[PDB]
RNA sequence: AGCGUUAAUCAUAAUGGUUUAAAGGAUCCGUAGAAUGAAUUAUAUAUAAUUUAGAGUUAAUAAAAUUAAUUAAAGAAUUAUAAUAGUAAAGAUGAAAUAAUAAUAAUAAUUAUAAGACUAAUAUAUGUGAAAAUAUUAAUUAAAUAUUAACUGACAUUGAGGGAUUAAAACUAGAGUAGCGAAACGGAUUCGAUACCCGUGUAGUUCUAGUAGUAAACUAUGAAUACAAUUAUUUAUAAUAUAUAUAUAAAUAAUAAAUGAAAAUGAAAGUAUUCCACCUGAAGAGUACGUUAGCAAUAAUGAAACUCAAAACAAUAGACG
RNA sequence: AAUAUGAAUUAAUGCGAAGUUGAAAUACAGUUACCGUAGGGGAACCUGCGGUGGGCUUAUAAAUAUCUUAAAUAUUCUUACA
């Protein structure tokens, strides 16, 4: 296979350590609401748990819940890793 | 030449294009039958 | 058993034997005399009462060293 | 640069002179008439009203020659002698006129560097 | 990375020191240096045999060494273009180790996979108090592998019992073969005694990765289970 | 040639720079009676006539058959972490070829620029051919030679 | 017994340079060269006879389908016209308007004709070409790689003058003209807006035959030869016992050394040799005058006076956006 | 015929003086800047066409990793053992 040797960098990081968290709870059964309210008219019981759920989740604050460390092993094992030539 | 350098040179050069589009019809005068 | 055949200092020619298995493999007659005069140098500071350092970054040397 | 190139017409670059006072005519000073005598400004920054004038040499060139000293006496027809000094901040005047002699007079009360200026020796 | 002249040269620079009176008094070192001189000749030497081999690196075969004919019969009577070409380089990079038993081993190995599972100190013990007699495949120091029969066969083609190689090959393989077979029957009767004199085995091997199976199993289940419900909602 | 004597001075230049042990060389006469009068002065090692591949052991009879694919072999030298072969400069160049009579290279011995060639230096050796043969500067002097001022080693 | 000053002469850096500071010719071809250029021996730098290592010639065997010129095809779309049915907006922009937009029935949609001009992916301009250039398909003619075999026997290198090709714009004819689009006109924007945005859109862009010979024609790096330390990538060649690990070359990418004002160059900006071009402070000036060439625009050639002690590059640390 | 001097009027250019009109360039300089060329504009300039970088190489993750005697054995060992 075609291999892709880099030039001599700076620095070996990561350019942005998107974590990739999980989204909110409280977000999530709001816009199911939201979904629900589209069917079914305005305010129909079909969607009476959901409403409870989404109150509950958002009654301490509007959400519910409130990094990724690579830098460190590539800026540890750049120079390694380097097919750098000699000095 | 960097650009700044160049700058000049195409100043003058445009300002040579602007006399020569002046002198035109003076030229020509002085051109044709002598 | 030398680094490797990519990680070459052509600077140290003479002393490699041969390359195997992906390696430089060192003349050891040669490491053989390198390590006797650097034996006796060693032997003759330490008669004449001379400080040495023994100089060891990687990990396991430690104890050795000391 | 190359060695034919060198034998055709190649090397370092050589000058002698481009003649500070070419008007002058390759001599030490000319005679001249003062035509006009002027007052003019210095280049930036430094300020003065220097004290030139204009003389029409005897080879027939005319030249904007500096008049130096304190005190100028100068008409608009006077006998003046030019050599090749220049006046650094007035622009296009490369010459100066020697002060001893012709109708310009030599500068008065002067004490020091009289030779430089017409001024005889006091004599007590 | 240029010679570095500062290295080698350091009683030469004390000795100036000494000489102009920078230094009262000498080091410890500075007579062991003087009567033991460091190298100081960084070159790069040539090497004219292939130690593994013993093939010339140096020489060149001529058109008068060549005199028959060549494959599609035609005669060399002038030097080709690798002939005129300056191999210098061939003199200093140094020589590719080669050898006959490695080919074999490889052959080994592909005929007999599984015994790659048979775990391999690398951990030299002293290489110059070993005596090995290949005559027999069994030696002291030594365990039965795949490396044993190569010997073996380097030995029988040295003493020219079988001429041929392949053959000498085959013979050892079937000297092994014996002896693994002697090897696995010992380990079973040992087992059957055990098992007839009352020993009692806590762990069997098969128990154990049956056990190491479980944790791992469980391992899954739990997290499956999360990923379920995660895919449902 | 003097081009190639020029292109080999380079090349033992190159070298030196380097610290190579064993150098080869085109196999013509001229460049082996200089390759002969640098080991005889101390400048090179060793000396020996070989294959394009490598120096030969045994002697092999040159001729049409071996002669595009022979070379001169030639071994280098080094003391206390510095070569004996520093320089390689030629005087005669190809374009400006120079022959100086007896007189001029005894002024050029005793310390005088002549021509536009520095005169020669305290361990150094200026190469002169005179009637196809090279000798040293001092030799062609003793034997008084006018000849072509070849070229300048240190 | 002169000292000043002016006017002069000699010395005071080429023991130089041209990627980025002045300075590589747009590119090749090739004449002269009083330029340079292999091997061995023998004659008294040359002649002579021998060599094949440079440079060629012709085969054979592998590869490759590229670059020219010419001829013949293909394709997505675009605009225009017409029909169908269908309904009030459409198009545009930062937001708006003006317009061959639309209640004469559009726009969108579906069809159906025509016209030019362009060539999505593959694509890396990888590669190929002397350089300009050069990627839809096919054919024709031309030229092209490597290794072997044989032959020629230095026939070579560079190349003033010269010659040929040379993007875009421009010009002269005769076709062509969808889209784009200098100019012009109109609408916006703005204090103003001879602009940036929008709309009509003529030259032009297209072809055929020419003229002209310039571009940041750039790798801002002339051509050739010999040589020098490593690694990784591909590509091709040979052997290996077709798929392995090896030997070669070639290119590309990191470097060592070396060079360098440094930035950095890296088989050249290194070590050397040869040949050609070109530079010698900045302004004035690639201007004027003159000459040659062109249908012309223009192209080449190319001064001086006047005026300054300036002017320029690499890098450094700030401030600033 | 060539050369030199003069010429009403007229053009370029230099130096000084820092006035007026804009704000073209340097940062993404507020439309990337410059080369060639053509047309237009009080003036810098603007616009078309191809070229150039002396502007964007300024380039920097879609994440999960394994079983053999855990020790009366390894871990201790100071020229001993063999
Ligand atoms: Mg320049
Ligand atoms: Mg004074
Ligand atoms: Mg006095
Ligand atoms: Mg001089
Ligand atoms: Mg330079
Ligand atoms: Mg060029
Ligand atoms: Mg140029
Ligand atoms: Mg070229
Ligand atoms: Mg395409
Ligand atoms: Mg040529
Ligand atoms: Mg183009
Ligand atoms: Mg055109
Ligand atoms: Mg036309
Ligand atoms: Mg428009
Ligand atoms: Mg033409
Ligand atoms: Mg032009
Ligand atoms: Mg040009
Ligand atoms: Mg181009
Ligand atoms: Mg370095
Ligand atoms: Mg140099
Ligand atoms: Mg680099
Ligand atoms: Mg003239
Ligand atoms: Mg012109
Ligand atoms: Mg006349
Ligand atoms: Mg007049
Ligand atoms: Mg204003
Ligand atoms: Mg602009
Ligand atoms: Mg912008
Ligand atoms: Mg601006
Ligand atoms: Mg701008
Ligand atoms: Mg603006
Ligand atoms: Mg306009
Ligand atoms: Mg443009
Ligand atoms: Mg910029
Ligand atoms: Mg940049």
């Amino acid at each position: 296979p075609p291999v892709y040797r880099l030039p001599p960098l700076p620095r070996l990081k990561v350019k942005k350590p998107i974590i990739r968290q999980e989204a909110n709870k409280c977000l999530v059964l709001m816009s199911n609401l939201l979904q629900c309210w589209s069917s079914y008219g305005h305010m129909s019981p079909k969607c009476a748990g959901l409403v409870t759920e989404l109150k509950s989740c958002t009654s301490e604050s509007a959400l519910g819940k409130r990094k990724s460390n690579i830098n460190y092993h590539a800026a540890r094992l750049y120079d390694r890793i380097n097919g750098k030539p000699h000095d | 030449d960097s650009v700044m350098r160049k700058r000049k040179k195409k100043m003058k050069k445009h300002k040579l294009r602007k006399r020569r589009k002046r002198e035109k019809a003076e030229r020509r005068k002085l051109s044709q039958g002598r | 058993l030398g680094q490797s055949t990519s990680l070459w200092r052509s600077s140290t020619q003479s002393y490699i034997y041969g390359e195997y298995k992906g390696i430089h493999i060192i003349d050891l007659n040669q490491t053989l005399s390198y390590l006797k005069r650097a034996a006796k140098v060693v032997e003759g500071v330490s008669e004449s009462g001379g400080i040495i350092l023994f100089l060891g970054t990687r990990q396991g040397q430690k104890r050795g060293l000391e | 640069a190359t060695l034919n190139q060198i034998k055709r017409g190649s090397g370092p670059p050589r000058r002698k002179k481009i003649s500070t006072a070419p008007q002058l005519d390759q001599c030490p000073q000319r005679k001249g008439v003062v035509l006009r005598v002027m007052v003019l400004k210095p280049k930036k920054p430094n300020s003065a009203q220097r004290k030139a004038c204009r003389v029409r040499l005897t080879n027939g060139n005319v030249v904007s020659a500096y008049i130096p000293g304190e005190g100028h006496d100068a008409q608009e027809h006077s006998i003046v002698y030019v050599r090749g000094g220049r006046c650094q901040d007035l622009p296009g005047v490369k010459y100066h006129v020697i002060r001893g002699a012709g109708d310009l007079s030599g500068v008065v009360n002067r004490i020091s560097s009289r030779s430089k200026y017409g001024a005889k020796k006091p004599s007590k | 990375m240029k010679i570095q002249t500062n290295a080698v040269n350091v009683l030469q620079r004390t000795s100036a020191y000494l000489k102009s009176g920078l230094l009262k008094e000498t080091p410890a070192w500075y007579n062991v240096v003087a009567s033991i001189p460091p190298s100081t000749k960084f070159t790069r030497e040539p090497r004219f045999k292939n130690p593994s081999n013993g093939h010339i690196i140096g020489k060149l075969v001529d058109v008068t060494e060549q005199p028959h004919a060549n494959n599609k019969g035609l005669y060399k009577t002038r030097p080709n273009s690798s002939d005129k070409r300056v191999g210098v380089k061939r003199l200093y990079r140094p020589p590719k180790l080669t050898y006959v038993e490695d080919r074999l081993r490889s052959l080994f190995y592909k005929q007999h996979p599984w015994e790659l599972s048979r775990p391999k100190i690398l951990v030299e013990n002293e290489i110059g108090d070993e005596n090995y007699d290949w005559s027999h495949m069994l030696q002291i120091g030594r365990p039965l592998d795949g490396e044993s029969v190569i010997q073996r066969t380097m030995y029988l083609i040295k003493t020219k019992q079988y001429g041929d190689m392949v053959e000498a090959y085959d013979h050892a393989r079937y000297e092994f073969y014996a002896l693994r077979m002697q090897e696995e029957t010992e380990q079973q009767v040992a087992l059957e005694e055990a098992e007839m004199f009352g020993s009692l085995f806590g762990v069997s091997a098969i128990e154990h990765g049956i056990q190491k199976e479980q944790e791992v199993l469980d391992v899954w289940e739990k997290k499956v289970v999360e990923e379920t419900e995660l895919m449902a909602a | 040639s003097l081009v190639k004597l020029a292109n080999t001075c380079a090349h033992l230049q190159n070298c030196s720079k380097v610290r190579v042990a064993l150098t080869s060389i085109p196999y013509t006469k001229l460049q082996l009676q200089f390759a002969y009068n640098l080991y005889q002065q101390g400048f090179l090692s060793s000396l020996q006539k070989g294959s394009t591949m490598g120096p030969d052991k045994d002697f092999v009879e040159v001729t049409p058959d071996n002669i595009s694919t022979r070379r001169l072999w030639v071994g280098l030298k080094y003391r206390d972490n510095k070569p004996v072969l520093s320089s390689c400069k030629l005087i005669s160049k190809p374009n400006s070829r120079i022959h100086l009579p007896m007189e001029d290279m005894k002024k050029l011995c005793s310390g005088v620029t002549i021509r536009n060639i520095k005169p020669l230096q305290p361990g150094e050796l200026i190469l002169v051919r005179a009637h196809n043969n090279i000798m040293d500067i001092n030799e062609a002097i003793s034997k008084k030679l006018d000849g072509e001022v070849l070229c300048r080693v240190k």
